[PDB]
RNA sequence: CGGUAAUUCCAGCUCCAAUAGCGUAUAUUGUUGUUGCAGUUAAAAAGCUCGUAGUUGAACUUUGGGCCCGGUUGGCCGGUCGGAUUUCCAACGGGGCCUUUCCUUCUGGCUAACCUUGAGUCCUUGUGGCUCUUGGCGAACCAGGACUUUUACUUUGAAAAAAUUAGAGUGUUCAAAGCAGGCGUAUUGCUCGAAUAUAUUAGCAUGGAAUAAUAGAAUAGGACGU
RNA sequence: UCUGGUUGAUCCUGCCAGUAGUCAUAUGCUUGUCUCAAAGAUUAAGCCAUGCAUGUCUAAGUAUAAGCAAUUUAUACAGUGAAACUGCGAAUGGCUCAUUAAAUCAGUUAUCGUUUAUUUGAUAGUCAUGGUAUAACUGUGGUAAUUCUAGAGCUAAUACAUGCUAUCUCGACCCUUUGGAAGAGAUGUAUUUAUUAGAUAAAAAAUCAAUGUCUUCGGACUCUUUGAUGAUUCAUAAUAACUUUUCGAAUCGCAUGGCCUUGUGCUGGCGAUGGUUCAUUCAAAUUUCUGCCCUAUCAACUUUCGAUGGUAGGAUAGUGGCCUACCAUGGUUUCAACGGGUAACGGGGAAUAAGGGUUCGAUUCCGGAGAGGGAGCCUGAGAAACGGCUACCACAUCCAAGGAAGGCAGCAGGCGCGCAAAUUACCCAAUCCUAAUUCAGGGAGGUAGUGACAAUAAAUAACGAUACAGGGCCCA
């Protein structure tokens, strides 16, 4: 192509979006965002695929013009708004909130959220950095940029994020035993608490976790995410509590 | 399917004159009409007979 | 035109490569700004994105620095005194990034003379110049280098040339005279 | 472009196209079972090469191996789902002794037949394509439909059939027709 | 032989194969040989002797013993209104010590853990049981430095788009298919899914230490060291 | 991979017979149903009549259509809205694999060597508002002709080109709180260049040069900030200048509040566009390891003309012989270099066997390539674009002879034989996509049509009664 695209084929999709091949030889192709490309979801296939609530593009575009759902607290009128995990979805006519959140079946998962729930939100910190006129400042994972953050912050960090105001509530460093959520990989989904870190000097650094059901596994720290204590999430779980069985 | 005997010569002259320039440039490593031909070798027969 | 590709060049087996595709836009090469020194003559370009570039054609002053004292005066460049690649660009007089070049000494000596209450030929330990210095002061010629690339930035922005440098070109320039 | 809709060929040609012990088995099991088709025949035997392999398989498995634990639990269940497999012969060995008489039994034409709703088990075939029986509340008019046991006692005449329903079919209200018209004459 | 509106006359002969599919024509069946060919004679071994690469190449180097621990099975076991797990020995690998057995060093930290000790002890005569801590476990890997044989091999993990393959479940009426669906107070609603496997060369991490090398301290130019 | 045949019989060597398939390629006959599904091949990537496949507008960019609707609040305007200017797209989609044998492709990198229109998130104190136009339109014209135009007259922009409009710090005093205070200092970016900083391994002294809080005028130096990477001249900060000098809103829509010195003075909501920098997202461009079919009756190969390495420049978005100079003589190869053959687009996948294997893979996804072929370019973030442009060659078209236009390996449809195989159908109702933006449009796509691609299920009859005879059947 001399260019970029603007198109999607249905086979063309991540497998975990659980679109069917028969129903369209296209994909809605997302828009761009704050996530990056096969770790999203359009709103569209949310709201059809999962909510059901519309059934076609017709539907949906008159509902986005209708003006309903904000995206922490901000309306998108976009169809293939690049919508990605560990996300505030607001739904004022039907008085609900929803946390994006992956699957243990490894896909996503909504969550039925409260409204104290949906007034903050996670955040991986991503890097820290110093900007111009020396104004510190970071980047979360979901492309959050908060200048003048806490000090002792780092990055990969796991941060609570008041939508509200879009200020720091708080934040949580990166030890060993602390509960951590896995978002790629393999054994994505499945919550647990990380036993350790084997670190590489410029190379991709593995990490060992183990959870509840004192079973340990390895991933990569681009998969890891902290979420909280142990047994202190700041997020209230879904069923099953991301624990995979036979 | 370097030197092809296309369907259209005259469509791919230019084509032609750029495979000419790669044949000429690889094989510079080694350089550094049968009916006309057989008519040819006995007629150098009948003349070389013609001598003796 | 130009472009500056590699699949056009011998393989490292001394092998003849086959041309693969159709040349491609965006791995062009465009012309060299020839820079010589003239009347201020500067073109531009939209690079890739939108990204302007100044190519410069003639020109005829530019900005120099004085190192040791940290300063920088705009001066006017005389002509091409050497050149580490080509002496025709030596003789054509080519603005292009490192060369050595002759300048104006005037503004520069009008501030050593207001800064330090001293003239030049004919806090003094600051005042303390190097005698070569000296002498191009007294000529009010300043030998400088062309650390600069007008043919992309449009500037002409360079130094004046200190003691081991001078030394090794001035060496260069004896041996070439 | 689009999706490749899967298919398959449901049956398989045997190895010699011509012998005289199989060819009376055929011929046996068809007019036995009402059948028409060598290709029917290829299908089901298909079938049972394939789970019998499959089964095999299992068998060189090694014992207490979840993937066999698992396996060998659906394909029997599978089949005592169906009703060919036994509750007693719930193992591998009764798997691998398993017939295509059983299937043919299990075929629903024959077991129409078996609840003696036809003379013939052609009979049957042929109430079959009137679509006269309906099984559990559906109608079916396909005669190989091997049923569940559920479905067998589930076996009915349809309430639109006039045998076991609805109103006499057009030759008798015709015959019927005729006779009022020529007795009103 | 006569006949063509004239004749009802193998009525209009019999049998085999497949079937809503079937025939035909052309070309391709341990005879290439790692598995797994041959070299007396139907085809195939160097005129002699040496000889580059390559391939392939005697044996040997920490073994052995003991302790302690606990799993994982086989049975005697069954407590329970279909399995919980206690005693026992048989084996099956496993882990920690000691047996002359680097087990990088120190920097300080986090001490990992009883060579620690200060008291009591639930309970079958109790080395059959554990709460807190006064000199302490250098390796618990932290971060700081500075070096240490390298492999091959093999174990494990992450990876290797989907589709396709295998495969779970699901009366598309069956079935090919497809991933749906199923269940209220059909008067205004509850739930399950949409599994799983494979995927080999290289790469990364990882255990192993048999095999096969590799290198060392001889003009010691060697090692540790107050 | 086997089965049969010599002898009275037996065994091997043998010969002969028989034997098999293969969405392989044609061909013939037949053909109702239901569902599903396809629809290439002259080594012609040969050639095409036609027609069609890209434009888009909201309250909100520019409206006096002498457009319409009248009409009811509108004497600038207000509704709708042709045209036209402006914006964006038109660098995807679809078709084909000509070419290409470490090339792509695949896996595995990495860019601390690149740019990014757009998304998203942050991000800027440093005139009651100039001018130029020109389309559209009016009016005069050319010709054989084209989506040709010329002259002239208007008029606009988010056009074009201009353009101006206090804050901290210290802090003597005073008074103790709710402090408020004379005085001293300082105050955007953008680009470029040169310099400085941007630290950390464990004690304390002497020296000079410079002189900072308090000077307890002797001097003590008493607290002394700095991020990260494995790593960095990095992030970031300071200095001195530089620029045919960038930005720091002369924009717009909905409504209209609070004030009050009653000025038509002051303040005030919603959202819309634009804008610098950074980050994101989507990218792209480079870049590593590992892997190609045959060919030695192919063994040497590359280096003028770059082949190998160096130094400097250029060019680039950047690294780089990429190129230029000036330098060194390299580099590969029997572990097969090189060059040649490849009806050779790469892979996932497909077939087959029990395995080992073997053979395909234009062909629903991905990657790359191309759009008669040579050469080259504009715009734009994105093209070496081809339903853009310039020249060549090849044809090939119209005519008033003058000039004019050309690219179906897109959708139907056609030639290439004298022998022949999908519909020049309908719809954007779905899935998507494009835009000013719900509304426009889409041969992408769907709908249905069309030779037994391939595949699923199955019908051509059930059932009885009656009469007619002893005959019917099996093997050898």
């Amino acid at each position: 192509a001399r260019g970029p695209k603007k198109h999607l084929k249905r086979l063309a999709a991540p497998h975990h979006w659980l679109l069917d091949k028969l129903s369209g030889c296209y994909a809605p192709r997302p828009s761009a965002g704050p996530h990056k490309l096969r770790e999203s979801l359009p709103l569209i296939v949310f709201l059809r695929n999962r909510l059901k609530y519309a059934l076609n593009g017709r539907e949906v575009k008159a509902i986005l013009m209708q003006r309903h759902v904000k995206v922490d607290g901000k309306v998108r009128t976009d169809t293939t708004y690049p919508a990605g995990f560990m996300d505030v979805i607001t739904l004022d006519a039907t008085n609900e909130n929803f946390r994006l959140v992956y699957d243990v079946k490894g896909r996503f998962a909504v969550h039925r959220i409260t409204d104290e729930e949906a007034s903050y939100k996670l955040g991986k910190v991503k890097k820290v950095q110093l900007g111009k006129k020396g104004v510190p400042y970071v980047v979360t994972h979901d492309g959050r940029t908060i200048r003048y953050p806490d000090p002792n912050i780092k990055v990969n960090d796991t941060v609570k994020i008041d939508l509200a105001s879009g200020k720091i509530t708080d934040f949580i460093k990166f030890d060993a035993g602390k509960l951590v959520y896995v978002t790629g990989g393999r054994n994505l989904g499945r919550i647990g608490t990380i036993v350790h870190k084997e670190r590489h000097d410029g190379g991709f650094d593995l990490v060992h976790i183990k959870d509840s059901l004192d079973n340990t596994f390895v991933t990569r720290l681009n998969n890891v995410f902290v979420i909280g204590e142990q047994g202190k999430p700041y997020i209230s779980l879904p069923k099953g509590k991301g624990i995979k069985l036979s | 399917g370097t030197y092809r005997k296309r369907f259209n010569e005259k469509a791919r002259s230019g084509h032609m004159a750029k495979l000419k320039e790669l044949k000429r440039i690889r094989n510079k490593q080694f350089t550094r009409s049968k009916v006309s031909r057989l008519k040819k070798k006995r007629l150098d027969k009948f003349i070389e007979h013609q001598l003796k | 035109g130009i472009s500056r590709d590699s699949r056009h060049k011998r393989s490292a087996t001394g092998a003849k490569r086959a041309q693969f595709r159709k040349k491609r836009k965006f791995e062009l090469g465009r012309q060299p700004a020839n820079t010589k020194i003239g009347a201020k003559r500067i073109h531009s370009v939209r690079t890739r994105g939108g990204n302007k570039k100044y190519r410069a054609l003639r020109i005829e002053t530019g900005n120099f620095s004085w190192a040791s004292e940290g300063i920088s005066k705009k001066t006017r460049i005389a002509g091409v005194v050497y050149h580490p690649s080509n002496n025709e660009l030596v003789r054509t007089n080519t603005l292009t990034k490192a060369a050595i070049v002759q300048i104006d000494a005037t503004p520069f000596r009008q501030w050593f003379e207001a800064h330090y209450g001293q003239t030049l030929g004919k806090r003094a330990a600051s005042a303390k110049i190097e005698s070569s210095v000296e002498s191009q002061f007294s000529a009010g010629r300043l030998y400088a280098c062309i650390s600069s690339r007008p043919g992309q930035s449009g500037r002409c922005d360079g130094y004046i040339l200190e003691g081991e440098e001078l030394a090794f070109y001035l060496r260069r320039l004896t041996a070439k005279k | 472009p689009r999706a490749p809709r899967t298919y398959s060929k449901t049956y398989s040609t045997p190895k010699r196209p011509y012998e005289s012990s199989r060819l009376d088995a055929e011929l046996k099991l068809a007019g036995e079972f009402g059948l028409k088709n060598k290709k029917e025949i290829y299908r089901i035997s298909f079938q049972l090469s394939k789970i019998r392999r499959a089964a095999r398989d299992l068998l060189t498995r090694d014992e207490k191996d979840p993937k066999r634990l698992f396996e060998g639990n659906a394909l029997i269940r599978r089949l005592v789902r169906v009703g060919v497999l036994s509750e007693d012969k719930k193992k591998l060995d009764y798997v691998l002794a398993l017939k295509v008489e059983d299937f043919l039994e299990r075929r629903l034409q024959t077991q129409v037949y078996k609840l003696g709703l036809a003379k013939s088990v052609h009979h049957a075939r042929v109430l079959i394509t009137q679509r006269h029986i309906a099984v559990g509340k559906q109608i079916v008019n396909i005669p190989s439909f091997m049923v569940r046991l559920d479905s067998e006692k589930h076996i009915d005449f349809a309430p639109t059939s006039p045998f076991g329903g609805a109103r006499p079919g057009r030759v008798a209200r015709r015959n019927a027709a005729r006779k009022a018209e020529a007795s009103g004459e």
